[PDB]
């Protein structure tokens, strides 16, 4: 558990979980809100 | 010596302590080297008389009802002589500018060659025939009273071309204007001084 | 007893090395005498990949 | 040849020679600390200017640079 | 050090120092250099004392509106209204606002920069009073109501100025979601608390209740 | 009526264009039946089309002799009529995300200089730090500032150079 949480700082950790978190947010933002060109004002 | 601070309570600049009408301005601290505050000094000086000089006139001009400052070399263009009081001076346009350029030339190149740090200031002999510079105390006083009236002189004359440039009307109209109706006749209600 | 104490950290003045003006503690001042008497140890390798050197002590100079 | 010098930077770690691959350089005598040697370059002919010897020198910075100069045989490597 | 504002186990670094209206509530660390913190104490002075001058206009005149003793405007077009009016002081009031201010907001800039320091000579003869006791906290200004020992009230102060800053920030929230003024949300929300509410009116999730 | 360009809505291209892309939808829409899901799928894609062109159409955005909209990018330009939204105010959206990210990355890095090997620290992230230092940048602007009058991120000329 400790070695396995101390592993989970890499490549395999953010970098993964950063970036996922990133596309993941975008896509939301871009399938919620369809087709964003310019701001509301 | 020192007649005030422009900001009250601004920490002293050094440069400034010996030197006439000393405010504690200068706050991008120019004029620091000793070599060229002698230099900006003379400027001062000049640019106050020629100001103050040009201030004068285009005061007197329109106080007079003889025209507008602006419109002044303006008859070079319509051919009609120029005129001092209607005296109607009888000169062209080439012979005005060639003895301008002459007695300039020959009155700076003089002035130029003085190489008496304090005389290229404030000269003597004949510039003062009235002797009002031999008492040292009014000297000082006088000394302190050209350059804050020639100070104003020069924001005046920017005043001048500024008030000109956005609304076309001369110098006592516009000041009319303002004293007519303060509230609505200003500055940002040109609508080119403010964008 | 001719250099700077053992332990106390120094930086780098010569001018052609990898390591300048940044500070690297001393590993022995060479008191037998030499002219490249004091050896200064600095963890971050260089494009060699070496850690320590010897410098001249007209060179080296004192802490930030 | 190729012109090669030897600065008073070294400290006689005897490692520039044990990888020349052609023999050029000795190493007699120097006043060091423990090993007390410094490099030298007696003979130039057959220095080709591989530059292995500046690769094996520890010293910071390099006690040995390899000037490079003109080809021959030897400096060429040529069998034939 | 007056109570922390969570209850438990939250433990300040640099707010153990005392100071006006201090409840240990510094969670970005933007106060850890003294001098900037001096200047930051001064900041929420400003805003607060305009902000309450400001809530009252809209708070104190708009009561009197609902209830139809007076027919003052809502705030979000009292501007609007002005200019329009017969004698109307056309928009050279934004400049001469900021001239007007800025000979005042220099002098405090200078008075934070060298406290107390006013020349002597510099201002016709009212330099004396010019003097400040305290950083944000001048003599000449307030008449009476100074010259007490617990002169800790300041906590008062700085209590209703942070109020009212929330106030401003909900009273702009608020005339731009809700449409109305502060004083009629009030009476709508006491009329039907439950419907009138945030969540109906900010957020944009709880718009899809359907069933 | 900037640069010669129309406002979009009386742009004759751009309805075309629209038209066009509508055509183009509806002539492979009409190839399946109204309950399958390709069916639903084109009917939302041309929801969402429909919308698009409709939503564009507010508050203003210039579109030339090709219909197509284009942005406004001068400050000044945008203000003076409204456009301060094309590219103004996504320039410091954008500022602001990037100085976020630059602060948290700096007083990350800054922070770990000081514990032993901290080359580990940056192959093995201090991952609750990190997670610290990504909920405090958003003030960063005012630490930013205040942090360069303090001058905490000049290095007084102690680094490696050759010249
Ligand atoms: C930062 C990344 C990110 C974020 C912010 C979200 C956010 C959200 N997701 Mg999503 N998701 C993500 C990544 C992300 N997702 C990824 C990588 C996948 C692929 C596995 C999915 C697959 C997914 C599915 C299948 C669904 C969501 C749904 C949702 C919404 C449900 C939350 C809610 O409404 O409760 C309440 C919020 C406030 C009270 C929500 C706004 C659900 C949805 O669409 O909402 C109805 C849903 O059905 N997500
Ligand atoms: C500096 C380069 C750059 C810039 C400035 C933009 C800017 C933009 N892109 Mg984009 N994009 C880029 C490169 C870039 N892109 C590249 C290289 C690709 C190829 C992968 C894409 C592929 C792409 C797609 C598929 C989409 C965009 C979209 C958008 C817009 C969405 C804004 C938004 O999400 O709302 C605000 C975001 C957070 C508040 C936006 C104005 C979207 C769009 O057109 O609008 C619907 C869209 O779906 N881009
Ligand atoms: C080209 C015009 C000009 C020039 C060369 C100067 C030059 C100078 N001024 Mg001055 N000033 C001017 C116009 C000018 N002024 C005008 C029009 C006003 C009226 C607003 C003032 C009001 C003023 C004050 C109140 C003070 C100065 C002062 C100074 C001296 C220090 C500042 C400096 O060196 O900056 C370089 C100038 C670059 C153009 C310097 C020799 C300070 C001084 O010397 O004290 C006596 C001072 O206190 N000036
Ligand atoms: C460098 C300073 C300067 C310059 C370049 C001018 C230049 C000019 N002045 Mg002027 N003037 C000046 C200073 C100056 N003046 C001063 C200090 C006064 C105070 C009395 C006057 C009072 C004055 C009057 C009363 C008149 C002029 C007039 C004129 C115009 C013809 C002047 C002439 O030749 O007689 C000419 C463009 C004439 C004019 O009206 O211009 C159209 C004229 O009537 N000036
Ligand atoms: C002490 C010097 C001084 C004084 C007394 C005045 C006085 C006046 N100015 Mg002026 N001005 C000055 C310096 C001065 N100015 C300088 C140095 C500049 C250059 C930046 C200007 C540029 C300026 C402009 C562009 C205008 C005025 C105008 C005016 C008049 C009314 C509007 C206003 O208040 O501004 C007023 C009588 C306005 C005007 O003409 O009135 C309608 C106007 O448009 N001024
Ligand atoms: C910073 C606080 C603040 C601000 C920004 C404003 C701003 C404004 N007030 Mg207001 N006011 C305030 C506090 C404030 N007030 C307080 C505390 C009171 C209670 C005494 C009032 C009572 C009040 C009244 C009765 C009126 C305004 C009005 C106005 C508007 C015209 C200004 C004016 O009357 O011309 C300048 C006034 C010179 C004396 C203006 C947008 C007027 C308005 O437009 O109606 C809404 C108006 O009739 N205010
Ligand atoms: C390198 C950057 C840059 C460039 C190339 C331009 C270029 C331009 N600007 Mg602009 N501007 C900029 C930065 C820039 N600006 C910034 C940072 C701001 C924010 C303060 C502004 C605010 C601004 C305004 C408010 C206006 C312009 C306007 C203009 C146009 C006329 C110039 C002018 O102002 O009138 C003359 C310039 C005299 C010095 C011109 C093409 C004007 C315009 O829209 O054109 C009609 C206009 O009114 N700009
Ligand atoms: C005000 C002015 C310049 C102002 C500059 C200032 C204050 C600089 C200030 C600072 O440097 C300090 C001090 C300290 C620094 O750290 C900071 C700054 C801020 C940089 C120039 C005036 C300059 C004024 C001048 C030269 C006036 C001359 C008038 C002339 C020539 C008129 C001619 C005629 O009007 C007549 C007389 C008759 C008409 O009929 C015909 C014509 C020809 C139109
Ligand atoms: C709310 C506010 C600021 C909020 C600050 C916050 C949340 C900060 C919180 C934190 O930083 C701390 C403390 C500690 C950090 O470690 C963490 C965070 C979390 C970062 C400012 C209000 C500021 C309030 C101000 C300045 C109010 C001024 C109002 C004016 C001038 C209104 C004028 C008029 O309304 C009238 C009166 C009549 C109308 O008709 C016309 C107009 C013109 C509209
Ligand atoms: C200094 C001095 C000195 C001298 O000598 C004496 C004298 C004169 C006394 C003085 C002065 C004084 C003064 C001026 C005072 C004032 C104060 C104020 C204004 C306050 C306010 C203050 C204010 C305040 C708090 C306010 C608050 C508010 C609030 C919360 C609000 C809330 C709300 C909201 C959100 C929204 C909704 O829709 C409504 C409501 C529900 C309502
Ligand atoms: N009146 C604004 C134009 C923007 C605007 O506010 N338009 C009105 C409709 S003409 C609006 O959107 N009102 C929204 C509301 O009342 O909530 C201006 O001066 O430019
Ligand atoms: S360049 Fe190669 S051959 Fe020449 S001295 Fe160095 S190691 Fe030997
Ligand atoms: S390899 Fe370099 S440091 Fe080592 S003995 Fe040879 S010249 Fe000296
Ligand atoms: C405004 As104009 C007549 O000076 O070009
Ligand atoms: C008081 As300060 C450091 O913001 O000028
Ligand atoms: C968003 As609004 C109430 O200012 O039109």
């Amino acid at each position: 558990m400790k070695d396995f949480t101390t592993y989970l700082s890499t490549a395999p950790v953010v970098g993964l979980g950063w970036a996922i978190f990133t596309s993941g947010l975008l896509i939301e933002i871009n399938r919620f809100f369809p087709d964003p060109l310019v701001f509301s004002f | 010596q020192r007649a005030g601070n422009f900001a009250p309570g601004s920490e002293p600049k050094e440069y400034l302590n010996d030197l006439p009408g000393n405010f504690n301005f200068d706050p991008l601290e120019l004029g620091k080297e000793k070599g060229t505050l002698q230099r900006y000094r003379e400027a001062e000086l000049i640019h106050c008389r020629w100001a103050m000089l040009g201030a004068a006139g285009c005061l007197a001009v329109e106080v007079l009802g003889l025209g507008n400052w602006y419109d002044a070399p303006l008859w070079a263009v319509t051919g009609d002589k120029p005129t001092w009081f209607g005296i109607e001076v009888p000169f062209d346009i080439a012979t005005i500018l060639g003895v301008e350029v002459v007695a300039m030339a020959v009155a700076e190149g003089l002035r130029n060659d003085n190489q008496d740090m304090e005389k290229r200031l404030y000269p003597g002999g004949a510039f003062d025939p009235l002797g009002f510079s031999k008492d040292p105390k009014s000297f000082e006083d006088k000394k302190l009273k050209e350059l804050k009236n020639g100070r104003l002189a020069m924001v005046a004359c920017l005043g001048f071309a500024g008030q000109h440039a956005a609304t076309g009307k001369p110098i006592l109209a516009a000041l009319g204007d303002h004293l007519s109706s303060p509230f609505f006749n200003n500055f940002a209600t040109n609508g080119v001084s403010v964008p | 007893e001719i250099g700077p104490k053992r332990g106390s950290l120094v930086k780098v003045l010569r001018p052609e090395s990898y390591w300048y003006n940044q500070v690297g503690k001393v590993v022995s001042v060479d008191q037998s005498g030499i002219r490249y008497p004091v050896v200064v140890r600095f963890e971050n390798q260089n494009y060699a990949g070496v850690s320590t050197n010897n410098y001249a002590l007209d060179e080296i100079e004192e802490v930030k | 040849a190729h012109v090669v010098k030897i600065y008073d930077t070294c400290i006689g770690c005897t490692q520039c020679v044990r990888a020349c691959p052609l023999d050029v350089l000795e190493m007699v005598p120097w006043d060091g600390c423990k090993a007390a040697q410094m490099a030298s370059s007696p003979r130039t002919e057959d220095c080709v200017g591989c530059k292995r010897c500046e690769t094996a020198c520890p010293t910071d910075f390099l006690s040995v640079r390899v000037y490079l100069g003109n080809e021959s045989t030897r400096s060429l490597g040529l069998a034939y | 050090d007056r109570p922390l504002w969570y209850p438990g186990a939250t433990p300040p670094a640099h707010l153990d120092g005392s100071m006006l209206g201090d409840y240990g509530f510094d969670p970005l660390r933007l106060g850890t250099n003294p001098d900037r913190m001096k200047w930051f104490r001064e900041a929420e002075l400003t805003n607060g004392r305009w902000a309450m001058a400001a809530v009252v206009g809209i708070l104190f005149t708009d009561v009197f509106t609902s209830i139809g003793l007076v027919g003052l405007p809502k705030w979000w077009e009292a501007g609007a209204q002005t200019y329009p009016i017969d004698n109307q002081t056309l928009r050279t009031l934004a400049i001469i606002e900021f001239l007007l201010f800025g000979w005042v907001e220099t002098k405090r800039l200078y008075d934070l920069r060298n406290p107390g320091s006013q020349g002597d000579g510099s201002f016709l003869g009212i330099t004396d009073g010019l003097k400040g006791t305290e950083n944000g906290y001048p003599g000449g200004i307030f008449d009476p109501l100074g010259y007490s020992k617990t002169s800790p009230e300041k906590l008062d102060e700085l209590q209703n100025g942070r109020l009212a800053m929330l106030a401003f920030l909900g009273f702009a929230s608020t005339a731009a979601v809700n449409g109305q003024g502060p004083i009629e949300s009030l009476q709508t929300h006491l009329a039907d608390p439950f419907h009138v509410t945030f969540a109906t009116n900010g957020v944009s999730i709880p718009h899809f209740t359907e069933f | 009526d900037i640069a010669g360009l129309t406002p979009c809505s009386e742009s004759k291209a751009y309805n075309k264009l629209e038209r066009k892309e509508l055509k183009v939808l509806d002539k492979r829409l009409k190839q399946y039946e109204p309950g399958s899901a390709p069916y639903l799928a084109l009917q939302a894609t041309k929801e969402r089309t429909e919308n698009r062109f409709k939503t564009y159409a507010k508050q203003g955005l210039l579109c030339g002799n090709d219909g197509l909209p284009h942005l406004i990018s001068d400050p000044g330009l945008a203000l003076r009529f409204n456009h301060a939204g094309e590219v103004f105010i996504p320039t410091f959206g954008f500022l602001y995300v990037a100085g976020y990210i630059g602060h948290v990355g700096r007083q990350y890095i800054i922070l770990s200089k000081e514990d032993a090997k901290p080359t580990d620290k940056e192959i093995i992230l201090d991952v609750p730090l990190a997670l610290k230092l990504a909920f405090q940048g958003w003030a960063w602007p005012l630490a930013s500032i205040q942090e360069l009058r303090n001058g905490s991120l000049l290095e007084k000329d102690e680094n490696i150079t050759v010249s």
